[PDB]
């Protein structure tokens, strides 16, 4: 299971972040 | 009605019995979409968008287009 | 000696064990509802409200439920 | 087995009733009058109407067939058009495809001699089929 | 297995290696390049928020002193739990 | 949940009355209440 | 009137909404992305094997053979590494010879 | 939140908006998809692959 | 190692564009009780109780987009990751925690010895203590854990029963044909009846979970605030 | 003084490309700018046509990439590995002899976890390949 | 009369919601969708 | 107006990514290496013999 | 909304123009009548 | 010494296994129509409402039955 | 004679069990829910406030089964 | 003849069977609270008591869960 994986974890989380911190502004405005 | 899970909306009464009973019905001002109008079917009479395009034409039409993409391979198939 | 072995069929045991938690979960469920249905007759003013908390009560209780079940197919398909 | 036919013959009477269609109710009481069959007497009709109307449609094929030739009908091509020739070209492909596995015989192509899948065709279950 | 399987991101597209050495190394160059100039005096705290913190993760490392060994955080193979080297 | 407000100064008991893992820490026993948790901890 | 969302442009307003209204969690969320580079971000051969592929490691081929093989042509090549040498090799250039003589 | 739009009250109304019948060759599409999968994968001349034996998932996921 | 990919939201991010290039009313949330944190009027609180609409809104838009459209076919869940969850739970739980702690009021944490004076203070207090703080953790480690596990089980149980209906149905329509018609009709009813059932349990579940998600980190912000009453 | 702060700060004309914008605006707000058309969180709306047409779409083009990009890789593997363990070796077989082995994967895929094991397990006496055919 | 639309209702009754007053109401006891 | 205008190209350039990628982007480290790249190194030291 | 007269009403908004226009009383005391009638006949 | 084991028959443990979290699903599916009874009981004219609470309730544990029963038909086929 | 055997399998036999305790959790809080809803009929004017000690009860029952949860995966991933 | 075997993988059962223990103190929190409910609605004027009380029995049982995982952990790891 890649789901309890963390070999990639880190670039799997970049999608989150870039949502948090790029795209939540632009759905703000 | 439904349709699956679309519920056709209904328009509430605003007119009491009194006042509605006084209303005098004259179609001939209705449009021609819409005489003898059905809550049950208010879309009978309404225009087709594209004339002679029955449902079941499209129906099939979606029917074919699997055909196609499940059998297309096997009269012109490709290598690896 | 050291001798290591790998049985493969256990498995299917642990898998087996898990699905006996549903048995708590389904009983809780039920208990919720007939709860709802004793209160609903006690208070019937209040029947879409005490739906609404049942509810509520039923996916909390589900979600144990499905716990468990991860867990048997983390051991059904490994 | 009576109840149940009881039941349909109920439920299709109710629905032959209901029906508002004065050509339809009209063609159902006279045949009921005279105990014959509607349904039989339509596709008798039809079928003679069909008969009678095969060189009509020789024609209309002829005079289309020089309407599409002499380029009137791609002068008011619409966009109606091309969908009913999409809709064509879609009949035609699953009507070709249709047409080799019945030619064939097959869905799938045949096994050559030589390729290696003959052992497949050697180990079948039922030989038979 | 299977329907395991299902749960695995759909556009993966590229991927990129790179050691831990080389791209550390880069960047204490480019913190160099940058904190070299002398209109940014050492006592500076943009200065101190660049070296300091490094130099005690560093001195930390320098001074650890394990009885237990730590194996290579980049071997080839580090799935095999009777094999730490 | 509810507001705090801090005890006035004549509201405190006194340290004397605390009690420690066995008893209070009373005279001749007063350094002990640096070394005994529970004492504190009711203090 | 002047509002931070209508007036100001996109960067200027998430540096605002990072700084002055969700700085903590900006905060927090940086600290996570550095401990997940720092201790997330390393996959080694193996692993790549057993997971790292869609269908599984085609071992016909051996990629990774030929991606470390890459990799390390290219860093001798523009390093100019004497592989020779008697440390990557632990013994003498003539042993080397007398060696390659001999198989 | 299905509060309203148009709705066929029977199949032969899906043709009266587009996106009906965008719907409804969807819908065909779907359905007929199974048909074709029943005639090509119970086909007479199907054979399985003789080497289906050499490899399979089950013994690479192992 | 560095993994270039894309989130399944550009179909979405697209129909956003287009729909909502202009203004449009809302007037129903997923979790209203963000917006409506106190109910007794004339009490007002001092901290800024309304910080979290934002990433609740936003929170409930990304996750929307994603579970609800993943009951579609080949729909995929790009962060379904245990630890990619852990990690944003994490941000928000512990972002909001260094909020109240670097409030350095030391007092706000007095309700955590729980009970009285009567209870004993090292024997039972204390231990209830140690047992909150440790609660508060495992409220946060449980969030995360049951958002996760729904969505997977949920996503298991549909992709089996998907397999097992296209096998029933490929391979055994044909009795449709034969003398054992009536038990295929039958099961293919009771298939039907589970595929429906299936995804209207699975329509609600995504919706009531990501309720419960957001309700955790509220009362883990309304376990702190204190009101202030008008005068 | 190099860039504004301000949104106000205009890079273009009022009327640069207002024809497309408003035919993209127009196509935006006829089913979306209505009283029906009620968003829960702005991501479920009301109107049924919206999802009588996005479903289907979104189905079609992740069926027609899992198709062609993902489950290839299974097959080439599958094709790969039971004919030969290399490329070539898979090519030197003709078009159809490829489909047979495809759809036999495809058969494997519908059968999954309810269907007969014989597919994959070779029952004592077959005379078929083994695994060490290739070895 | 044209197809263009009006002030946005977000799918809701104004006759049973929490700003309900501020929709003036008709002759026919109906609140207005807009001010 | 600056609203539509941006939505319009923004529309635009995710029509394109969404195109590509579903249709035309392949799928990294394929099995039989006919589509998409197997991966490679990068930041490799250049002209620093004394690193070795 | 200039631009989206080229657009036209749809079925549905031609229904909701002729049920709540002018001649809305009309409609609405028609289908009542209607409902009234098939329910009596239902009874 | 390496050993790799694999016991056939453990299948039908598992299943056996499995079959028992329907005990709790068939308690809960009773205990609601039992308390279905005293509501109707005690509130008679609600005698329809209460009945498609207790199909709502009988219909969620039947399907914690259901996801149990599923581990046992594949374990019994595995 | 001195024999060491190590058997692969067994920690799937461990998660199952510890799976099980779900089942007195899952029957805990619908215990908790079902007297919320009959609790509710009789004093609906205090509603909310119940309410949240039937969370609180929540708070502290799910708890309890992550123990048991965490417990699961220190065996089933070793 | 004497035959000493040492099996290694024994420690995952024991663990699982203390976690099982779990069930009854998930459920006794949940008889705790759900009594807790309808006192409170019975008597509201004493809800705080109540609530003492309730909290005092909830740590009592968490006092056992304690010790069960205390065993679980020992064979765990020992
Ligand atoms: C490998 C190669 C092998 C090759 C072999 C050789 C091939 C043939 C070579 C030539 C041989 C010599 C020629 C022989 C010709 C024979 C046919 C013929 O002439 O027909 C004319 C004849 C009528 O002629 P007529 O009497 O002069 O008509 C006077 C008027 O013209 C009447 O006009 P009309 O207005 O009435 O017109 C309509 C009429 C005329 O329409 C037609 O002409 C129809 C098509 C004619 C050709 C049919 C050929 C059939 C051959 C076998 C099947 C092949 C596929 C056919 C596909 C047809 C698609 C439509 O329609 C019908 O005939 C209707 C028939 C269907 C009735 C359906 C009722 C079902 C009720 C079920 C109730 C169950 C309740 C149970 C309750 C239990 C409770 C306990 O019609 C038929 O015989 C119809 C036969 C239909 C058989 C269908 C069998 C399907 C398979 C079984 C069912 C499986 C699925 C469903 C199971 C469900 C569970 C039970
Ligand atoms: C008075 C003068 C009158 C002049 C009249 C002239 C009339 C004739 C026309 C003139 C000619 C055209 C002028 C331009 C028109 C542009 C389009 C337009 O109209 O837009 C609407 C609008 C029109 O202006 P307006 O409405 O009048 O006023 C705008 C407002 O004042 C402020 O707007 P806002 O703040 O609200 O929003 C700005 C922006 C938010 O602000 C920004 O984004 C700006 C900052 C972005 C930075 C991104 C890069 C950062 C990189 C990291 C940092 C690097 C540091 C390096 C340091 C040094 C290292 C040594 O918003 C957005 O991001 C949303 C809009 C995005 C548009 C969609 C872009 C993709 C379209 C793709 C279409 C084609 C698809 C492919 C087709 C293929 C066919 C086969 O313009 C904008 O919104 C401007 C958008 C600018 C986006 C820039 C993105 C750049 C990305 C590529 C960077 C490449 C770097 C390469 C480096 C290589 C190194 C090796
Ligand atoms: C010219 C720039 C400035 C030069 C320097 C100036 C003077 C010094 C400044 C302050 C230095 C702080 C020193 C550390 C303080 C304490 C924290 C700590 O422990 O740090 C550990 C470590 C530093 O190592 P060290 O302690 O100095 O000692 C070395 C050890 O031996 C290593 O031991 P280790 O075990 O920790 O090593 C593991 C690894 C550990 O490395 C990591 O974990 C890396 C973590 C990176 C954190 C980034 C923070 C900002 C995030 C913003 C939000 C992003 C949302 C998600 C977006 C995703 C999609 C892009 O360490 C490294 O290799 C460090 C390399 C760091 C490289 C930083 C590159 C930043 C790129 C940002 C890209 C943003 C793209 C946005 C595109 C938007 C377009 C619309 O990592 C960091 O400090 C990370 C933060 C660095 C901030 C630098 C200043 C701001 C950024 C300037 C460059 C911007 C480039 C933009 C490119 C755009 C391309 C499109
Ligand atoms: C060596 C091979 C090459 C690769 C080198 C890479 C080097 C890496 C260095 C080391 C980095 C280490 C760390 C990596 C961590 C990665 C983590 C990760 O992937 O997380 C997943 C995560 C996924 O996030 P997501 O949720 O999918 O959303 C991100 C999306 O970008 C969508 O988010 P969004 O929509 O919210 O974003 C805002 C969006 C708002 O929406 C839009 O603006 C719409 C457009 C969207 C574009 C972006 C989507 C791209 C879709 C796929 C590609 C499209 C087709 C490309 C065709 C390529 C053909 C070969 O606006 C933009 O994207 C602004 C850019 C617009 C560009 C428009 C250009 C117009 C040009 C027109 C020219 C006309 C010329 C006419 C001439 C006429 C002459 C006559 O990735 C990120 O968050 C970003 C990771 C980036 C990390 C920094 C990487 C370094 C920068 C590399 C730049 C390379 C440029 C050179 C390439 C040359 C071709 C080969
Ligand atoms: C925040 C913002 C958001 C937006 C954005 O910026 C950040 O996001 C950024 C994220 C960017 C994407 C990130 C990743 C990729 C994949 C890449 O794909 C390389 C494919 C090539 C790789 O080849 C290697 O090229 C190296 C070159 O040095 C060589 O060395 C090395 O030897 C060689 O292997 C070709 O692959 C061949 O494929 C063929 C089979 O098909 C075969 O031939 C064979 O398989 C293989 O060679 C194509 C570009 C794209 C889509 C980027 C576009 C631009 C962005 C959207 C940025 C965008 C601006
Ligand atoms: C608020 C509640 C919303 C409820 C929505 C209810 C929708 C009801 C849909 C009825 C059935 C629709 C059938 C569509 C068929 C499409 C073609 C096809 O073949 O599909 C097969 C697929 C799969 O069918 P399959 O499993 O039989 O596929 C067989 C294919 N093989 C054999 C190859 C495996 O159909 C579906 O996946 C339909 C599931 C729909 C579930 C509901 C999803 C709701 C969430 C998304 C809403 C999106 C709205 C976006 C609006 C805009 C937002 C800004
Ligand atoms: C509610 C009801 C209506 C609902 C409608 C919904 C849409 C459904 C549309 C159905 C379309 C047709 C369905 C086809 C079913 C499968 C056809 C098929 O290929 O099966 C034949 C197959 C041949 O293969 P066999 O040799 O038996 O074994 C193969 C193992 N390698 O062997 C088998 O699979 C065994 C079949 C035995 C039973 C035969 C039953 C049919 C007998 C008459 C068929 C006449 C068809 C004439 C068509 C001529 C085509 C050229
Ligand atoms: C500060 C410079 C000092 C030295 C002199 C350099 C002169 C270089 C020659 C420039 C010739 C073209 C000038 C065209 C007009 C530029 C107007 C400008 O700068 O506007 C900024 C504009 C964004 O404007 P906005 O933020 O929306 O609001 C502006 C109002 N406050 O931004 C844009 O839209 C982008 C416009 C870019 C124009 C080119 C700029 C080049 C600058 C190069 C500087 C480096 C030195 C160059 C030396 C060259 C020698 C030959």
């Amino acid at each position: 299971l890649e789901p309890m994986s963390t070999w990639y974890l880190a670039s799997w989380a970049m999608v989150w972040y870039y949502a948090f911190f790029f795209w939540m502004p632009m759905v703000w405005t | 009605y439904n349709m699956l899970v679309f519920r056709d909306p209904k328009r509430r009464p605003q007119l009491s019995e009194e006042e509605r009973a006084k209303v005098v019905v004259n179609q001939a001002e209705w449009p021609e979409e819409f005489k003898d109008f059905d809550p049950d079917d208010p879309y009978k009479n309404s225009p087709e968008i594209i004339k002679g395009m029955s449902s079941w034409n499209l129906f099939l039409w979606g029917v074919e287009c699997a055909f196609i993409y499940q059998f297309y391979e096997l009269v012109f198939p490709k290598s690896i | 000696s050291t001798v290591a072995i790998s049985v493969q069929g256990l498995h299917y045991v642990g898998t087996g064990l898990a699905a006996i938690a549903l048995a708590g979960v389904g009983l809780g469920i039920g208990t919720i509802f007939g709860n709802l249905l004793v209160a609903c007759a006690r208070q019937p003013n209040l029947t879409k409200m005490l739906f609404n908390y049942a509810i509520l009560g039923f996916a909390l209780t589900e979600a144990i439920g499905l716990f468990a079940l991860m867990l048997a197919f983390l051991m059904l398909f490994s | 087995l009576c109840n149940a036919a009881s039941k349909v013959q109920a439920r299709s009477a109710k629905k032959l009733a209901a029906l508002t269609d004065a050509g339809i109710q009209k063609t159902i009481s006279e045949h009921n009058a005279n105990g014959t069959d509607a349904a039989v007497s339509s596709t008798k009709r039809y079928l003679a109407e069909q008969r009678q109307l095969f060189h009509y449609r020789v024609v209309r094929f002829f005079d289309e067939c020089h309407y599409i030739i002499s380029g009137e009908y791609f002068a008011q091509y619409t966009k109606v058009n091309l969908i009913w020739d999409l809709r064509f070209l879609t009949k035609l492909v699953v009507l070709f495809l249709i047409g080799t596995v019945l030619g064939r015989q097959s869905i799938f192509p045949p096994i050559d001699p030589d390729s290696p899948l003959v052992e497949a065709l050697v180990t079948k279950v039922n030989p038979n089929y | 297995s299977n329907p395991a399987d299902h749960f695995r991101p759909n556009l993966k597209a590229l991927t990129l290696y790179a050691e831990r050495q080389h791209y550390v190394d880069r960047w204490l160059h480019v913190k160099e390049r940058w904190l070299a100039p002398w209109y940014l005096p050492w006592w500076s705290p943009l200065f101190q928020l660049g070296t300091w913190y490094s130099q005690r993760s560093r001195n930390l490392f320098l001074v650890e002193n394990h009885l237990s060994y730590r194996p290579y955080k980049f071997r080839r193979n580090d799935e095999d739990r009777n094999n730490p080297y | 949940g509810e507001l705090f407000v801090r005890p006035k100064l004549e509201e405190i008991p006194p340290a004397d009355q605390c009690r420690g893992f066995f008893g209070p820490l009373n005279d001749s026993l007063k350094f002990l209440r640096l070394l005994d948790i529970k004492w504190m901890m009711n203090r | 009137v002047y509002t931070r969302w209508k007036c100001d442009r996109l960067p200027v307003f998430q540096l605002k909404l990072f700084t002055q209204e969700y700085p903590m969690h900006a905060a927090v969320g940086i600290f996570t992305i550095i401990f997940l580079w720092k201790h997330m971000s390393h996959c080694s051969e193996e692993t790549e094997r057993k997971y790292g592929w869609w269908a599984g490691y085609p071992y016909w081929r051996d990629p990774i053979a030929r991606r470390n093989e890459t990799k390390y042509k290219q860093m001798i090549i523009n390093n100019d590494v004497d592989i020779t040498h008697p440390k990557w090799t632990g013994c003498s250039v003539e042993q080397l010879e007398e060696l390659s003589r001999v198989v | 939140m299905l509060l309203g739009g148009f709705v066929p009250r029977r199949f032969s109304q899906f043709n009266r908006d587009p996106c009906w019948m965008f719907f409804i060759f969807s819908v065909g599409f779907w359905l007929g998809e199974y048909p074709a999968m029943m005639i090509k994968y119970n086909a007479r001349d199907l054979v399985y692959d003789p080497h289906r034996y050499v490899w399979s998932h089950h013994d690479d996921h192992h | 190692m560095f993994l270039f990919f894309f989130c399944d939201l550009f179909w979405l991010r697209l129909l956003l564009c287009m729909y909502y290039c202009v203004w449009s009313r809302l007037c129903f949330i997923v979790y209203f009780n963000c917006l409506m944190l106190i109910f007794d009027f004339l009490l007002f609180c001092l901290f800024d109780l309304y910080l979290f609409v934002g990433l609740c809104l936003f929170l409930l838009l990304w996750f929307m987009l994603f579970n609800l459209y993943s009951l579609i076919l080949y729909y995929c869940i790009t962060y379904l990751n245990l630890y990619l969850l852990f990690c944003i739970v994490f941000l928000l739980y512990i972002a909001f925690l260094f909020l109240f702690c670097f409030l350095c009021d030391f007092f706000l944490f007095n309700n955590l010895l729980v009970g009285d004076s009567f209870m004993d203070v090292f024997f039972i207090r204390f231990l209830l203590c140690f047992l909150e703080c440790f609660s508060l953790l495992c409220r946060c480690l449980s969030t995360f854990l049951r958002l996760f596990c729904n969505l997977l089980s949920s996503h298991f149980l549909l992709l089996m029963f998907f397999d097992f209906f296209y096998f029933i149905f490929v391979f055994f329509f044909y009795g449709v044909f034969c003398y054992w018609f009536i038990l295929f009709i039958f099961v293919f009813c009771f298939c039907l009846l589970f595929y429906v059932f299936l995804y209207l349990l699975d329509l609600f579940a995504a919706i009531l979970q990501l309720f419960i998600f957001c309700n955790m980190i509220l009362q883990l912000i309304m376990d702190f605030l204190l009101f202030l009453l008008f005068v | 003084v190099l860039f504004s702060t301000y949104r106000s700060s205009r890079l273009v004309s009022k009327e640069f490309l207002h024809g497309p914008v408003m035919r993209f605006r127009a196509l935006g707000e006829y089913y979306f700018q209505r009283a029906w058309n009620g968003t829960l969180n702005w991501a479920l709306p009301g109107e049924y046509r919206l999802y009588a047409v996005m479903i289907p779409f979104i189905y079609f083009y992740h069926r027609w990439h899992n198709d062609h990009t993902l489950d290839r890789d299974h097959v080439e593997k599958a094709m790969i590995m039971r004919w030969g363990g290399t490329l070539e070796d898979v090519r030197k077989l003709s078009a159809k002899d490829q489909l047979r082995v495809r759809c036999f994967t495809d058969i494997e895929k519908l059968y999954s976890a309810y269907g007969p094991k014989d597919t994959y397990l070779q029952p004592p006496g077959d005379t078929l390949p083994g695994k060490d055919f290739y070895r | 009369v044209g197809n263009g639309p009006t002030f946005s209702t977000g799918g809701e009754c104004m006759n049973t919601c929490d700003i309900q007053n501020a929709f003036p109401m008709n002759d026919r006891g109906v609140r207005s969708s807009s001010p | 107006e600056i609203q539509s205008r941006k939505k319009y190209f923004q529309t635009l350039g995710y029509l394109v990514a969404f195109i590509y990628l579903y249709f035309l982007m392949p799928k990294e480290k394929s099995f039989s290496g006919l589509s998409g790249p197997d991966g490679h190194w990068i930041m490799l030291p250049k002209g620093r013999p004394e690193l070795f | 909304y200039d631009h989206l007269a080229s657009w036209g009403k749809d079925a549905f908004l031609r229904r909701l123009e002729f049920e709540n226009g002018p001649l809305r009383d009309q409609v609405e005391a028609h289908t009542q009548r209607l409902l009234a009638e098939r329910a009596a006949i239902a009874k």
